[PDB]
């Protein structure tokens, strides 16, 4: 129930003259993991300061670590509880950690924080495999969608909803529709194809991850969804090269030291862990455990760079 | 396994 960020100790943007233009010039050269320690600086700067709290947070659940996504951008939204962009982050990793409530009251605050939506809030206004706030969720968007149905954030938010309820196929149509309207973010492909694999279309996610890398090569939870993807197929090899390059990348050699990242690297080392067994190669599975990267690279090809 | 929005 942690409220306080835990902050990387091994962090050399702390005496940076520049962090937050040296952390959006990270974002811009693809370095999720340099990008973070620059916005963590930043943070323990300026603690008021929103927008690095809100981009640390996107930056965090872009580098595959939801708790300290969650976690940051729950500061950015006590500063300031109209940032719509914290409102949709919010959304998305709530879903992710299967927080089904709180990924709920993110969609109701994202919208009726919005200018253009707030009027939907005074509106007067079971067979889902959801909570009853969720059909409320569902008028609500769908009164937003009929006076602005070219808002392609519409169609993000409802994408979200249906991951909620399990209701993958619809999802996928909803995420369709937003990288139609605006096909540049790389966001939207990956979720597009997380709501694919999730729905049991692994190959059509695969081609929507491409599309996400394509847009930003180092977004990390893209890669960590391919690995997830292959692991569906029953593809271990591939899902194992794809986790080590996940984990390679999430690092990017920054070497963290602290507890946030020891817990935040672990899924991505279990998910290796589970493919080693299941390639019958139990042998590299204690360097899995010490979280040694050098066997994984020398095995996968990937001695280069990730 | 889970994937990621
Ligand atoms: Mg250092």
């Amino acid at each position: 129930m942690e409220t306080n960020y835990p902050f990387e100790p091994n962090n050399p943007y702390m005496y940076h003259d520049k962090p937050m233009e040296e952390g959006i010039a990270m974002l811009q050269l693809a370095n999720m993991a340099e990008a973070a320690l620059a916005f963590e600086a930043v943070c323990q700067k300026e603690p008021e300061n929103v927008e690095a709290w809100r981009r640390l947070g996107t930056t965090q659940a872009e580098n595959e670590k939801d708790c300290l996504a969650i976690i940051a951008l729950n500061h950015a939204r006590m500063l300031d509880p109209k940032d719509i962009a914290v409102h949709a982050a919010l959304a998305v990793s709530h879903t992710n950690e299967h927080n089904v409530g709180a990924a709920l009251q993110s969609l109701r605050s994202w919208l009726l924080s919005q200018p253009q939506y707030e009027h939907l809030g005074l509106v007067d206004l079971y067979f889902f495999a959801a909570p009853s706030e969720y059909r409320d969720c569902c008028t609500l968007l769908y009164a937003a969608v009929e006076m602005n149905p070219n808002d392609p954030q519409l169609h993000a938010s409802l994408g979200v909803l249906h991951n909620l309820s399990h209701r993958f196929d619809e999802a996928a149509k909803n995420f369709r529709r937003a990288v139609e309207l605006r096909p540049d973010d790389a966001h939207t492909w990956n979720k597009l194809g997380a709501t694919l694999a999730n729905g049991n279309r692994p190959q059509e996610a695969l081609e929507a991850y491409n599309r996400a890398l394509d847009i930003n090569p180092g977004y990390v939870r893209v890669m960590y969804n391919m690995a997830v993807s292959y692991s569906n197929m029953a593809q271990y090899p591939l899902a194992a090269k794809h986790i080590t390059r996940a984990i390679a990348l999430q690092a990017g050699g920054t070497n963290p030291q602290g507890e946030g990242s020891r817990i935040a690297t672990r899924g991505l080392w279990d998910l290796l862990r589970m493919t080693l067994n299941l390639m019958d190669r139990s042998d590299l599975v204690e360097a899995s455990w010490q979280q040694d990267l050098t066997p994984f690279l020398k095995e996968f090809g990937l001695e280069d760079m990730a | 396994y889970q994937s990621k929005l």
